[PDB]
């Protein structure tokens, strides 16, 4: 169960 | 100066070394004008802050400091960095004001509470911000105001804390000035005027999760006043064990209020609100729920626990002693500051505190 590497705030 | 300039920022000025070039404001607040830039030498986009009235008085003082202090002593990777702090001013006597320098992150929480989201993220968004304040807290220090606009993030899905001007130790006494504190996010022991303890804190935390699920702010308040009216509404009216922990006169109000059942925490969070469950256990919407219903409850003292919300089956699943466990931050003790020094004696501490560092 990995941690993210991305978040798209835009 | 000579190596600094200042630049014409809202409806004041600006005053930055000059590698600091290129001032874009972005932060209107009482805490101070901030505007990110780019340092020439860093070569990295930073965040400059200007500290709003640094002695405008006794309390102003008794915070410029205490967040300066804070900055330096405190180091995580879930804590803003401190880049620097730089004066104008060359004399004690025409010191005037001071800008700090902190890393620039790229978005806002509120900026993410405009988006939907996957129980991988946001899970872990809560880590990492359950992560920063273990550790102002295994240190005796509270933030007391985290919002949204006091929490940053980025591409790579990471998030540090912010702003400490608030920030101090045990509330020995009601939040006498919880004024500052902003509404939608106090915490009932700041609202009915109590005591706070360490996990103040966790009850922002709370309303900042519920905001994340729901959208819209948790409790709308109209004023200082009504606010109460709709953490009751929703959570339902205390027991009588915890009004009789309200001072006298807080008392009588509380208890004259209508009283309210409340709705229970599958109700205000229903599942379409939480992120698509997959088949998975850890990471589920109850268990989201579960958190969620142990920070958002009016007594303290029956109120989860950063140590156990890091423990807490949706949290939990990405932890490392290296980030929970960490070491507190070292104050040399300058905190002694409760004595509010006078405004002059007050920019000494300032001035100085400021220079060296």
């Amino acid at each position: 169960p990995k941690r993210p590497t991305t978040l798209n705030l835009f | 100066d000579n190596n600094f300039y200042s630049v014409e920022i809202g409806d004041s000025t600006f005053t930055v070394l000059k590698r600091y070039q290129n001032l874009k404001p972005i932060g209107s607040g009482a805490q101070g004008i901030v505007c990110a830039a780019y340092d020439a030498i860093l070569e990295r986009n930073v965040a400059i802050k200007k500290l709003s009235r640094p002695f405008q008085n006794q309390t102003h003082a008794k915070r410029a400091y205490r967040e300066l202090v804070l900055m330096k002593c405190v180091n995580h990777k879930n804590i803003i960095g401190l880049l620097n702090v730089f004066t104008p001013q060359k004399s004690l006597e025409e010191f005037q004001d001071v800008y700090i320098v902190m890393e620039l992150m790229d978005a806002n929480l509120c900026q993410v509470i405009q988006m939907e989201l996957d129980h991988e993220r946001m899970s872990y968004l809560l880590y990492q911000m359950l992560c920063g304040i273990k550790h102002l807290h295994s240190a005796g220090i509270i933030h007391r105001d985290l919002k949204p606009s006091n929490i940053v993030v980025k591409s790579d899905c990471t998030l540090k804390i912010l702003d400490f001007g608030l920030a101090r130790t045990a509330g020995t006494s009601f939040m006498m000035e919880p004024e500052v504190v902003t509404r939608y996010y106090r915490a009932p022991e700041v609202i009915l005027g109590m005591g706070y303890k360490e996990n103040v804190d966790i009850w922002s935390v709370g309303c900042i999760m519920g905001e994340m699920v729901c959208h819209k702010i948790l409790f709308p308040g109209r004023d200082y006043i009504d606010q109460w009216n709709k953490v009751i509404e929703q959570l339902g009216t205390p027991c009588p064990a915890f009004m009789k922990k309200l001072q006298p006169t807080v008392r009588n109000y509380v208890e004259n209020r209508p009283k309210y059942a409340g709705y229970s925490f599958e109700k205000l969070f229903p599942d379409v609100l939480f992120p698509a469950d997959s088949e998975h256990n850890k990471l589920k919407a109850s268990q989201a729920r579960d958190l969620l219903s142990k920070m958002l409850v009016i007594d303290a003292s029956k109120r989860i626990s950063v140590d156990e919300a890091l423990q807490h089956p949706y949290i939990n699943v990405w932890y490392d002693p290296s980030e929970a466990e960490a070491p507190p931050p070292k104050i040399p003790d300058k905190q002694l500051d409760e004595r509010e020094h006078t405004i002059e004696e007050w920019k000494e501490l300032i001035y100085k505190e400021v220079m060296d560092l």
